[PDB]
């Protein structure tokens, strides 16, 4: 309710909740809090930005093709966490929208 | 797209949520089995001289 902001309103009622009727030793109540959020994506983006100033020089880089890792299996590494980023952001700032009669339809001539 | 020398940052950005689409959903359906009647009554007595 007071923060409803926080919440991605296009999944309604965000939570699930589970409670045991057992405390944790030495005090009468506890909790844990799990939490998914496209606020992460920034620690992607830094990894992704340090992997990327690293990579543009291959500063020691040397030492993983030493091991016979491929340096194009690494390259397209850095892909999947950019695509990654995008699954995210494709969630990010997304909207509510209408339901409605909504198909595309071609002009009434010959093709 | 130009910029700079050397290898530059291999960036997807395909949205996978479908987009608006045919689906409009709300419409009448089945409204409850419903005849109407007009009826009729005509009045039968004995009726002699």
């Amino acid at each position: 309710n007071k923060n409803s902001s926080y919440f991605v309103e296009w999944i309604p009622n965000n939570v699930k909740t589970a409670v045991c009727d057992i405390p944790p030793r030495g005090l009468k109540m506890s909790a844990t809090f799990i939490g998914n959020s496209t606020a992460i994506q920034e620690l992607f983006k830094r990894i992704s930005e340090q992997f990327t100033a690293m990579f543009r020089r291959k500063a020691f880089l040397h030492w993983y093709t030493g091991e016979g890792m491929d340096e194009m299996e690494f390259t397209e590494a850095e892909s999947n966490m950019n695509d990654l980023v995008s699954e995210y952001q494709q969630y990010q700032d997304a909207t509510a929208d209408e339901q409605g009669e909504f198909e595309e339809e071609g002009e009434e001539d010959e093709a | 797209s130009p910029g700079t020398p050397g290898s530059r940052s291999r960036t997807p950005s395909l949205p996978t949520p479908p987009t608006r689409e045919p689906k409009k959903v709300a419409v009448v359906r089945t409204p409850p089995k419903s005849p109407s009647s007009a009826k009729s009554r005509l009045q039968t007595a004995p009726v002699p001289m």
